[PDB]
């Protein structure tokens, strides 16, 4: 393409990279979290499902 | 060379029809719901 | 010749981007100096000049018309060409033909989000 056409289009290329970072970021933090919760409602659950596996 | 914000907007590339149609669905969504309140408010305040 | 004579005409040049060429070629060969993308300076004016022919005269001159539908020719959709731009700057209205639109099945491919047409209401029948 023209000049112009590729400025617009690498300036909006940039602009999705730096979202998708950030969205990584927000996406971490937010798994250790869950992990985190997850492992006591791992016991939890394992517990409540306990009597259909031994009976 | 930088970025700059609204761009991806700017390019018209198939971001920016994408981004144009997310944001026109929702809110003529949103449209929809406000005029049907709109019209139960006029209703209810006849009297 | 037939707008004056009170007739009506009409005139389609296919395309100008060529006549635009051959006056290119002919100014470098008379040695006069070269302007933007080689093009004399006078390529405005040799449009301007031939696009400004077609009237609508009033019923005092006869009454007769004579519309124009000149036809250019993009180099990948760069409607911000050169004489693009002057042509588009001149006329009234455009019609865009675009080949995604032409392979997607939309046929013809006139782009009607971009295509415009000053007279728009006037010239148009009643029913449509």
């Amino acid at each position: 393409a023209t000049l112009k056409d590729i400025t617009r289009r690498l300036k909006s290329i940039k602009n999705i990279q730096k979202i998708t970072k950030s969205m990584k970021m927000v996406a971490a933090a937010k798994y250790a979290r869950a992990e985190r919760e997850l492992k006591p409602a791992r016991v939890y659950g394992v517990g409540s499902l306990a009597l259909y596996e031994k009976a | 060379v930088r970025s700059s914000a609204g761009a991806v907007r700017d390019a018209g590339g198939a971001f920016g029809k994408r981004e144009q149609a997310e944001e026109e669905r929702y809110f003529r969504a949103r449209a929809k719901e406000q005029l049907a309140a709109l019209k139960k408010h006029h209703e209810n305040e006849i009297s | 010749y037939f707008r004056d004579n009170g007739k009506h005409a009409l005139i389609i040049y296919d395309d100008l981007s060529k006549q635009a060429v051959a006056y290119r070629q002919m100014s470098l060969l008379l040695r006069r100096p070269p302007g933007r993308e080689a093009y004399p300076g006078d390529v405005f004016y040799l449009h301007s000049r031939l696009l400004e022919r077609a009237a609508k005269m009033n019923d005092a001159f006869g009454g007769g018309s004579l519309t124009a539908l000149p036809v250019i020719e993009t180099q990948a959709g760069d409607v911000s060409a050169y004489i693009p731009t002057n042509v588009i700057s001149i006329t009234d209205g455009q019609i865009f033909l675009e080949t995604e639109l032409f392979y997607k099945g939309i046929r013809p491919a006139i782009n009607v989000g971009l295509s415009v047409s000053r007279v728009g209401s006037a010239a148009q029948t009643r029913a449509m």
